[PDB]
RNA sequence: UAGAUGUUUAAUGUUAAUUAAUUUAUUAUUUUAAUAUUUAAUAUUUGUUUAUACAAAAGUAACUUUUUUUGAAUAUAAAG
RNA sequence: UUUAAUCAAAGUUAUUAUUAAAUAAUAUUGAUUUUGGAUGAAUUUAAUUUUUAAUUAUAUUUUUGAAUUUUAAUUUUAUUAUUUUGAUUUAAUAUUUUUAAAAUAUUAUAUAUUUUAGAUUUAAAUUUGUUGUUUUAUAUUU
């Protein structure tokens, strides 16, 4: 919170015009090759214990697997459910605090919505040898907790 | 950055700011805990308006 | 904040423990008591016990007295604690806090 | 499991409830008497099947002797 | 304790006494005032066990 | 009150004579009233293994049959069926039995594509022996040219999801069912 | 009465079991720093996370930790903003810096401030004649 | 053992001889009722515990549920009282309750009508000595409220100190 | 120290804040010749008071009847002892329409006791130590580690560590051996010598600075929290969190006492800021414990003792963490009417025999003086005390005629039993007590 | 207070969105076969551990 | 439900919130009443 | 015996009596999976000692979703 | 320079009554469990050529679709 | 192209969390799926002993050889405990961590402060005829 936070790679030092990680899948043959033929390194194709008893995740993995998917969490929906398509919504906080658009859609296990016009970004379609790599402008659902509605008459905050 | 309960426009003054809420501690506890402390902002802002 | 070692004086946190020998005993509350005098017999081994009781063994019966003095009770008629027309018993001076109650035993 | 739990042993009283076993003939261990049909058996209805010359007659005492066990101290008395 | 003195070798009345004497006694009806000091009382004459 | 044990020889220090030992170990001090863990620390008893050795437990439940009574009749609300009943072909779970089966015949569609294959191969459930399946096939699809079915009871299938949590399909039977004629699947090409 | 054994009055916080203590000095959990953001011993000091030792917190900021970690999903909701209190009101500011100026400090947007570093920088670079590149995991 | 039943529910209000040990020298608005919804709670919680255990205890001994057998039964029918001394019950001391309350409601009611005979006989303009300020200034925020009983606008003081006049 | 020689201020000034200094003719924000940490000025934190805080006068208040508007005295005569302050205490009661309706005399007892910080210590130091949660100071020993018993291996052929069974404090898994249970703390002892004495010296200290201020009536007009804030607005009661808060004795009106609160502003008085709500009472009970010798060793909770303050008291951390007290008139009557025995006992002997003449003594059940004017509760109970009086006539345990015939008792000593007798008229009406 | 539920949201639902529980616990151990198994609308599953 | 933008109310997937626990569970399962509970509950306290 | 740590991952050397291991043939270190613990991570799937488990999670919202 | 004749820590330190520059006095030589060296330019590894019998227990890191019988049910590879 | 050879590493890394521990007096036939399977003995744990029952004092007294104190108000509330407020309050808080930055003194041998010289027991404990015993420490952070 002291100093300024920009690019990653620009005050922090490091600066590389291309990161190469050669721990991926593509990688491969790079350095499945780039080892000496004299480095054997056995068990490629059976492990040595068990393999098919059932395990946990890492600490950290889990941390990770929560904040993904909360929901699975029991009840996690909003107890009373007042977001409907169609209604009309302002968000309150956050990205763009203030704008107003009607609901088109909502993910009501998720407690969010999707606005028109509201946190729009641009979903990416990759595609096989038939299609090129197709991007399409696309707004996102929002989470219910941070929008509420125009009263038709007052256009002001009402639950 | 205080000011008696009248006083309350010549403050240190600031930037774009909007007053969000008051930082009720249970903000931060599930929904239930904030269906209460729903009308303890509106209910407090006529106590520092005259 | 100190360690009082003993025959050395108080000593800080984090200083010289070279010479705490005997503080490291008495703080495990190990205690020689002295017995190295293997040699001097003290009055304990030597000292005829009279009374297969004790010297002042305070049987069940023994009529011991809490003492009262009567200048202390002088002093509370005139202070006003003790009305001089009735008969003064021991229930007016546990009431008129003339003494306290744990000086009340058996007689 | 046990079909059929027996009752107690003698609920022949219609106001005060059993005395302990042993003293009737049973298991030593409980200085109570609970019988689950008289408890249950409301307050209105254990007055109206009985009559003041009875209810006197079996809340009757024997403090210091047993009423079933001849010449013996009231186990439901004792220290055990 | 700089305050406190020696626990004295024999019992004191005033030590016989503060120890049943704290508010926490004051129902104790027997056992206060020192009755564990004084002969018994005359027992039943129909006592038996 | 309990008195602590007392341990400060010195002046007296005599416990060679009178002196129980008290070293016995200090039951007051942990009078906390818990169990404690057994040191060999007895598993869970579900069973964790997965792969193609997982054996079936014979040790019967408790809450097996609480659910099996309350699934054959309420069990804490409505009454016991009449054992006559209980013990007939009427009792229900049996009777939607003679006149409702419920088995799954999944023959595998990789047998007979366009190939012309005499022994076709059902994955079918464990429970039905080889007679059970060819009056399946007689009276439900009208295969009446069987001539032999073998049997392959295979464990069914794992796998794990993409987080990589042990999965499995449930176990089947391979019964390779010899056919009378070359039957085929005429796949539109 | 004997007086109140208030060895570390409050504020402080709770000592750290010194070979010296009263049997009713509440010392620090074992294996439990006394100090929260000192976990290595030449650690900085946070500059605006005070986590809330004590009683419930009066007003809880959303910056400020309370039965937590550090969270910038949850503790900081916005990086733009900088929430304060102003007559008892959590108030979210703008986010300035202490950019320069001929001899003044004058303070500017500190999204604004950091949208120039962010390109004056890689706009910077990139019309310099390399090409930077790290291979990582060489074996 | 031994820990004072007779002192439990013996206390004026109803949060003292209760071992509340885990305090907190803060307590959150919020944190404040469930303090006393508590120490409300562990009283009728506590004996309702205690009053169904008797009555169910009775019950199982062969009596009324109130502890009544079959003398203290045929007393009430004699018309015979059967108790002692018959305490003040429930509709008796909740009844006294509306006394002290309704001699108050109408004391204090009255007490409107003394106070303003005594308050508009006395009624000056100019306040007196107390209005000095040789010793310590006065309090301007406190002059507001002195200002009603006046016309004449105490709330004015000039820069320099005020003789009192 | 005194490292950090350079990189500390920016050598520049900011931009529209920092001024540097004119010179010695004017004034900064904030400076003073004394050393004050919380710096207030009249209008911060401003005295409801009439006067200002001063050394000139001695309390910033009346010390003589005003006679603009009626004036109300104590309803317990006032005595003057060694920490009074000697002075009339004159002080202008409010209305909850924020007016001055009468002034009424303050007892030099409770208010006018001068203030000495090494007892009001003691009240905090109590307070610091018993508003703690224990049960939270809860760590682990050595012997709830649940490892084997055995010597983790051989001491001697082993290149390791002469360490048997690691479970200690050591190692990332042990514990203290004797680490900070619970019932290992302390609960301090407060007697009512102590406690009385420092509070009533804290209720002065609210005088002396000049934010006491007594109210005639608390009750909202309706149970919301609107009529709550809104009371404070007009009233004058800075309530905010952040701003100094009023602390709200409360005892009911001057006509109808009452220990406990009043639904309306109970219920009302219920708010997330600098507000509290305390019982009407500086004494407390005695203090009583009764594990006092680990008896029962099941207990949970600190040592000493088992009687604590409950949290709703009137203490030395919220009487300065809330600068505004507010009392009402009817827990002003229980003050003067608890603490009147008090400082009565207080005296020395040859001034407490002066007081049964100046009318100190007048005892409302020698029927001397008519009923003085109770608290609506303890009025209830000496209506229903009174109500029967009568239903212990006719037996001889009547408690409030005892021992009605101590005049014709006959006492006969007999030496066959061990018996005092006595006759009542040759009839024996001792009572040989049951074993 | 019955207000607070007198079934845990915990414990596993009755699957039976008809309106009435799907057999009690009887019937979740069916289809939690269908849970610890695979689902119904499953799709290509990314790991290398793949049933076939 | 991204791309399209459609509505989805039901969750795709049935949770086991339970992860194979509900197997040792009495299919008559079901919580008591506790009377006179404790907590701000049965007084919804909106006002603080 | 036991010169080093007493994780698997540890440094010097150690014993079978006072630390006995399961035979992991090749973990991954303290510092992350290397280039040689991920031949297998792409190959056999998980790595070689089978006691961890594959998070292939997050390249399966890489490539498929 | 500097109190003094030398071994019981200094603290409202972003008032645990604060909210944008705290730039927090803070670290136990060794018994702890994690990492990092040094031995280490290393010791040891290094795959161009030999002569084939069957059971069981033993494993199940494991897959299977493809011919078990004319027995119904069951099971057909793998160490210590 | 020449480098005579040498000489240095300082002070920053993403993106995801609400779990532990103590506290609370309102449950309870054993935690990890469907008994026997012949219709029968498989699925039996019972007995007057500080026991999942846990005790408000300092006196007297057994050999003073260590032992140690009695209903508190009799069915009255020291009771074996969780819930439609992330249950409540307090106390504690972490890796997958994967992150990483620069040419001053010398140049024929005594160890930092650059005027070039001078200056040197590694500590702690241990040893009280051994201060100088014959153990311990690679370093870093907890």
């Amino acid at each position: 919170l002291r100093l300024p936070k920009v690019k990653p790679g620009l005050l922090k030092g490091i600066y590389t015009d291309e990161k190469i990680d050669l721990r991926d899948r593509e990688r491969l043959e790079l350095v499945e090759s780039i080892r000496h033929p004299k480095e054997r390194d056995f068990y490629q194709d059976h492990t040595y214990h068990n393999q098919w008893i059932a395990r946990d995740l890492e600490s950290h993995q889990k941390i990770q697997i929560a904040g993904r998917y909360p929901y699975f969490s029991p009840d996690y929906e909003i107890k009373p459910w007042i977001w409907y398509p169609g209604d009309t919504v302002e968000v309150v906080s956050g990205e763009g605090a203030g704008q107003r658009g009607a609901i088109i859609a909502v993910v009501k296990y998720k407690n969010e919505i999707l606005v028109q016009n509201v946190n729009v970004q641009d979903v990416v379609i990759p595609a096989s040898e038939t299609r090129p790599e197709q991007v399409v402008q696309r707004e996102h659902p929002i989470s219910v907790l941070r929008v509420r509605h125009v009263d038709p008459s007052t256009n002001q905050l009402c639950h | 950055l205080n000011a008696p309960i009248g006083r309350e426009k010549e403050v240190q003054p600031g930037v774009n700011r909007v007053v969000h809420d008051m930082g009720n501690p249970y903000r931060r506890s599930g929904v239930r805990s904030q269906r209460m402390f729903r009308d303890a902002e509106k209910n407090f802002e006529k106590y520092i308006r005259a | 904040s100190g360690h009082n070692v003993i025959k050395m004086g108080w000593m800080k946190i984090g200083g010289s423990w070279k010479y705490s020998r005997s503080y490291n005993d008495a703080r495990r509350g190990f205690a020689k008591g002295q017995w190295q005098e293997r040699k001097m017999t003290p009055r304990f081994m030597l000292a005829p016990r009279v009374s297969a009781g004790g010297p002042r063994n305070r049987y069940e019966g023994k009529a011991s007295f809490s003492r009262l003095s009567l200048s202390k009770l002088l002093w509370a008629v005139d202070t006003g604690r003790l009305n001089p027309n009735e008969t003064i018993t021991l229930y007016h001076l546990r009431n008129a806090k003339v003494i306290a109650d744990r000086e009340v035993v058996w007689p | 499991v046990a079909p059929w739990v027996p009752p107690p042993r003698h609920d022949v009283k219609v106001t005060m409830p059993p005395p302990p076993g042993g003293e009737v003939g049973g298991s030593y261990g409980v200085s109570t008497g609970y019988s689950d049909r008289l408890a249950r058996t409301p307050y209105w209805k254990r007055m109206a099947l009985s009559t003041y010359a009875l209810r006197m007659k079996e809340n009757e005492t024997r403090y210091p002797m047993s009423p079933h066990r001849e010449g013996e101290y009231d186990l439901r008395y004792t220290v055990t | 304790n700089k305050r406190v003195q020696p626990m004295r070798l024999r019992a004191t009345n005033n030590d016989i006494g503060q120890a049943s004497s704290l508010k926490e006694w004051e129902r104790s009806s027997d056992r206060k005032y020192g009755a564990a000091l004084a002969p018994p009382k005359k027992r039943d004459f129909e006592f038996r066990v | 009150r309990f008195y602590r044990p007392l341990v400060n020889q010195g002046i007296n220090l005599w416990r060679s004579r009178m002196g129980r030992l008290h070293k016995g170990w200090t039951t007051w001090e942990y009078n906390r009233d818990v169990i404690p863990d057994p040191r060999p620390f007895p598993e869970p008893a579900v069973n964790n293994y997965f792969g193609r050795s997982r054996i079936w437990n014979p040790i019967a439940g408790k809450i097996g049959l609480v659910n099996r009574k309350a699934e054959e009749w309420g069990w804490p609300h409505q009454r016991p069926p009449p054992t006559g009943l209980r013990r007939s072909p009427e009792y229900f779970p049996f009777f939607f039995s003679r006149y409702f089966p419920d088995v799954e015949v999944r023959l595998v569609l990789d047998s007979v594509l366009n190939n012309e294959t005499t022994r076709p191969i059902f994955h079918i459930p464990q429970d039905m022996s080889k007679q059970e399946l060819v009056n399946y096939l007689k009276n439900i699809y009208n295969i009446d040219n069987v001539v032999r079915i073998r049997v392959r009871n295979m464990r069914g299938r794992r796998f794990k999801n993409e987080v990589g949590e042990i999965k499995s399909l449930p176990d089947y039977k391979v019964a390779v069912v010899e056919l009378d004629s070359p039957v085929s699947i005429v796949f539109k090409q | 009465p004997k007086p109140a054994p208030r060895y570390n009055i409050g504020l402080r916080p709770a000592p750290k079991r010194q070979n010296v203590g009263g049997q009713f000095l509440a010392t620090q959990k074992h294996y439990a720093r006394e100090l929260w953001y000192k976990r290595q011993y030449y650690s900085t000091r946070p500059f605006a996370i005070q986590k809330h030792m004590g009683s419930t917190p009066r007003i809880l900021l959303d910056r400020t930790l309370w039965r937590s970690c550090w969270l910038t999903k949850s503790n900081l909701p916005d990086v733009n903003r900088w929430e304060k209190v102003v007559n008892s009101q959590r108030v979210t500011e703008d986010r300035w810096a202490l950019v320069e100026e001929d001899g003044v400090m004058y303070q500017v947007n500190w999204k604004m401030y950091c949208e120039r570093l962010e390109t004056e920088l890689q706009k910077a670079q990139d019309q310099l004649p390399q090409y930077s590149f790290m291979m990582k995991a060489v074996p | 053992g031994f820990t004072m039943k007779y002192k439990r529910g013996t206390g004026l209000w109803d949060e003292d001889h209760v071992n509340d040990f885990d305090a907190n020298k803060y307590l959150s608005a919020r944190s404040t009722m469930r303090w006393y919804y508590g120490m409300e709670r562990l009283q009728t919680r506590n004996n309702m515990n205690a009053r169904r255990a008797t009555q169910s205890y009775n019950n199982n001994m062969g009596l009324h549920h109130s502890g009544r057998g079959a003398f203290e039964r045929e007393l009430e029918r004699r018309g015979i009282q059967v108790d002692k001394y018959p305490l003040t019950t429930t509709t008796g001391a909740a009844r006294v309750a509306e006394m002290v309350l309704l001699r108050r409601q109408e004391l204090e009611a009255h007490a409107k009508k003394a106070m303003e005979s005594q308050r508009q006989a006395r009624r000056r303009d100019a306040p007196s000595e107390w209005y000095d300020e040789t010793e310590g200034p006065l309090n301007p925020r406190f002059l507001a409220s002195m200002q009603s009983n006046y016309t004449q606008v105490i709330t004015e003081l000039p820069s320099s100190p005020v003789t009192g006049r | 120290y005194d490292s950090r020689s350079s990189g500390v201020h920016d050598v520049a000034p900011r931009d529209g804040v920092d001024f540097m200094y004119e010179g010695p003719q004017q004034v900064l924000p904030g400076a003073h010749p004394l050393p004050l940490f919380h710096p207030d000025n009249s209008v911060t934190r401003p005295p409801v008071s009439p006067y200002l805080p001063s050394p000139q006068r001695p309390h910033p208040y009346f010390t003589t009847e005003l006679p603009e508007l009626p004036h109300f005295q104590t309803t317990r005569p006032i005595v003057y002892t060694v920490g009074t302050m000697k002075q009339r205490i004159v002080a202008p009661v409010f209305d909850l329409a924020n007016n001055v309706t009468h002034t009424r005399e303050l007892d030099p007892f409770i208010f006018g006791f001068y203030p000495e910080t090494e007892e009001m210590a003691k009240n905090l130091s109590y307070w610091l130590v018993r508003c703690q949660n224990f049960s939270s100071k809860w760590d682990y020993e050595n012997r709830e580690i649940w490892r084997k018993a055995k010597k983790n291996w051989p001491n001697t052929g082993m290149g390791m560590a002469r360490v048997g069974d690691r479970k200690n404090h050591a190692h990332p898994w042990g514990a203290h051996s004797k680490p900070v249970k619970p019932w290992n703390l302390l609960m301090p002892t407060m007697d009512v010598k102590t406690w009385s004495k420092s509070n009533r010296m804290l209720v002065t200290l609210k005088m002396l600075q000049g934010k006491l201020q007594i109210v005639e009536r608390l009750t909202l007009p309706e149970p919301t929290q609107e009529a709550y804030l809104q009371l404070c607005r007009t009233m004058g009661w800075d309530v905010r969190h952040k701003g100094g808060g009023a602390l709200f004795m409360d005892g009911g009106s001057r006509l109808t006492p009452s220990s406990e609160y009043d639904r309306a502003f109970f219920f009302g008085s219920f708010f997330n800021g600098r507000n509290k709500l305390v019982r009407p009472t500086l004494l407390c009970d005695e203090p009583y414990d009764y594990n006092r010798t680990s008896s029962k060793a099941r207990t949970k909770g600190p040592k000493g003792q088992k009687n604590p303050i409950p949290i709703n008291r009137f203490n030395a951390y919220d009487a300065l963490t809330h600068d505004t007290l507010i009392i009402t008139e009817g827990a002003l009557l229980q003050l003067e009417d608890e603490m009147y025995t008090h400082k009565l006992a207080m005296l020395p002997p040859h001034i407490r025999a002066q007081l049964p003449e100046r009318g100190f003594l007048d005892s409302e059940v020698l029927g001397d003086v008519p009923p003085a004017l109770q608290t609506v509760q303890m009025e209830a109970a000496a209506r229903t005390e009174e109500a029967e009086q009568a239903m212990y006539a006719p037996y001889y345990d009547n408690p409030y005629h005892p021992w009605q015939d101590e005049g014709e008792a006959s006492y006969a000593v007999d030496a066959v039993e061990g018996t005092v007798q006595r006759y009542i008229k040759s009839r024996k009406t001792s009572w040989a007590m049951l074993s | 207070d019955a207000a607070w539920y007198e079934i845990p949201t915990q414990f596993h639902t009755h699957t039976y969105a008809d309106g009435t529980p799907q057999s009690r616990s009887a019937s979740l151990a069916k289809a939690t076969k269908y849970i610890h198994g695979m689902p119904h609308n499953m799709g290509q599953l990314y790991s290398y551990h793949r049933p076939y | 439900v991204l791309l399209t933008g459609r509505s989805v109310w039901e969750s795709p997937i049935d949770i086991d919130p339970t992860c194979g626990g509900m197997k040792s569970v009495p299919a008559h399962a079901k919580k008591p009443k506790r009377y006179m509970t404790h907590g701000l509950a049965e007084v919804g306290v909106t006002d603080i | 015996y036991q010169r080093g740590s007493w994780a698997p991952g540890s440094k010097h050397q150690k014993h079978m009596s006072l630390n006995p291991t399961m035979y992991l043939y090749r973990f991954a270190g303290p510092h992350g999976p290397g280039p040689y613990v991920m031949k297998y991570w792409w190959t056999l799937g998980c790595f070689p000692t089978g006691i961890e488990r594959p998070f292939r999670l997050p390249e399966f919202l890489a490539s498929y979703q």
